[PDB]
């Protein structure tokens, strides 16, 4: 987050737009409390049998 | 019996939606005014 905040001061419009999009995902993870490594599955849930009868 | 019908409760298709979202590895939880969890499955699906 601290690196992306420094790139937010660049004169180029494209650089500031790209750093904002990366920061939005980083901010969402920091505020929610989720961990980024939870996006890779280790155990797969199984639906209850009555909903797949 | 000649009475007025009682108050309704949670529909079953909403319970199906919660379970199907849990099969997608998404944690969906119903909360109350104080942000405390509310159990809509009558304790039938909680591991003791």
């Amino acid at each position: 987050e601290k690196e992306l905040l420094e790139e937010m001061k660049h004169p180029s419009r494209a650089r500031r737009a790209k750093a904002r999009k990366r920061l939005e995902v980083v901010r969402a993870f920091l505020d929610s409390g989720n961990r980024p490594e939870w996006m890779i599955l280790e155990a797969v849930p199984v639906l209850p049998p009555d909903l797949r009868p | 019996k000649g009475e007025d019908v009682p108050e309704p409760s949670v529909p079953e298709s909403f319970r199906v939606l919660v379970k199907e979202l849990q099969a997608l590895a998404l944690d969906v939880q119903t909360l109350d005014e104080k942000d405390n969890p509310v159990d809509i499955f009558e304790g039938l699906a909680s591991k003791r």
